[PDB]
């Protein structure tokens, strides 16, 4: 399923995932495609911070959902 | 200083079926920062003291705003900018004078915390 | 004026609007052209969620701007 990850700089990245994927895996896909280290990623959906060991299904994230990515230690 | 960052009297609403229904109970909306530094947007039933809603909110997750077309002029919505999620509230402060200041404070403490 | 609405599935829809239009109106144009119910639409511009009773001019949305449409009906 396709999901969208919106970053604070107005860039949105599209990812292909399965609800069974863990949050840790999602973070690894984002590192692979945009180069951001997983330790700097904070993922937010429906006002909850997503935890690494849970799966997307745990949070009821359905196709075409948008997660927000905040980076630990933001410049400016 | 105190416990709550922001508090004010307000009722909540709930979705029953497909219908947004005001809950008649006297309530308190408040924002509290816990010792893990997280910010909680809460609604408490004043009669029972039970906290029925407790949402951890991060900066830019949501916006609190007046719902203009309600003739009361006292309905507000906490709108989650990502997703369709909305929580409706209705001011229960006896005077309307501070409604807009309460709303302003909600936004400040959710979107610009210390 | 033409504006672009980018959805999470990589489809972009073009709309013809006026700055004086309300957000409610915009959502109705999107329903009319793509069939998405207004209650499922979340419109984002310059990291703000757009509110129904405001106009595009309120947000300083100028010609050829892109708004992001997130659906996510229910709320996790």
């Amino acid at each position: 399923m396709q999901i969208f990850v919106k970053t604070l700089t107005g860039k949105t990245i599209t990812l292909e995932v399965e609800p069974s994927d863990t949050i840790e895996n999602v973070k690894a896909k984002i590192q692979d495609k945009e180069g951001i280290p997983p330790d700097q990623q904070r993922l937010i959906f429906a006002g909850k911070q997503l935890e690494d060991g849970r799966t997307l299904s745990d949070y009821n994230i359905q196709k075409e959902s948008t997660l927000h990515l905040v980076l630990r230690l933001r410049g400016g | 200083s105190n416990k709550y960052l922001v508090e004010f009297r307000a009722g909540k609403m709930s979705l029953k079926g497909t219908t947004v229904t005001p809950d008649k109970r006297k309530g308190l909306v408040y924002i509290q920062q816990t010792d893990d530094s997280l910010i909680h947007f809460c609604w408490k039933d004043r009669t029972s003291g039970n906290v029925e809603d407790d949402l951890i909110i991060f900066p830019d997750d949501c916006e609190f705003k007046r719902v203009p077309q309600c003739p009361s002029g006292r309905v507000y919505v906490l709108k989650f900018k990502a997703g369709s999620k909305r929580l409706f509230f209705w001011m229960q402060e006896p005077k309307t004078d501070q409604d807009e200041e309460h709303c302003r404070k909600v936004n400040e403490y959710l979107n610009n915390p210390p």
